[PDB]
């Protein structure tokens, strides 16, 4: 039970995370190329978000 | 370039159409989508032409 409580807060964090940084920079990578123009901010990032 | 130069004053007269209008182009809002209509699966025989 000690171990699964520990890892299970250490999963809280590093595995949480694995969606954020990758969708962060997929987004900004689309702004620089021009697929994400000023009119799809948002649309782009709340699309990669969910 | 040259489908764009083919409509051309259809282009042209929809712009000042829109400008006069004072409409936004493209769609902000994106997270928008349209309400059901009040009792809609047994509404739908309902005659509404002007
Ligand atoms: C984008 O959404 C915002 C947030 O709802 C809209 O701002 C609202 O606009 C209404 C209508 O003028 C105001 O009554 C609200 O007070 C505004 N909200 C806030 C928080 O200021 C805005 O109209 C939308 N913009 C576009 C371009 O669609």
């Amino acid at each position: 039970e000690s171990d699964i409580n520990y890892l299970l807060k250490m999963a809280l964090e590093k595995i949480a995370f694995l969606p954020f940084g990758y969708l962060v920079d997929q987004w900004r990578w689309g702004v620089f190329s021009g697929r994400t123009p000023p009119s799809r901010y948002n649309f782009d990032w709340w699309y990669l978000r969910t | 370039q040259p489908l764009l130069k083919y409509f051309q004053p259809v282009t042209q007269w929809l712009q000042e159409q829109n400008q006069q209008n004072g409409e936004v182009l493209g769609w902000p809002e994106y997270q928008w989508h349209p309400p059901l209509p009040d009792n809609y699966p047994e509404g739908i025989d309902l005659v509404t032409d002007e």
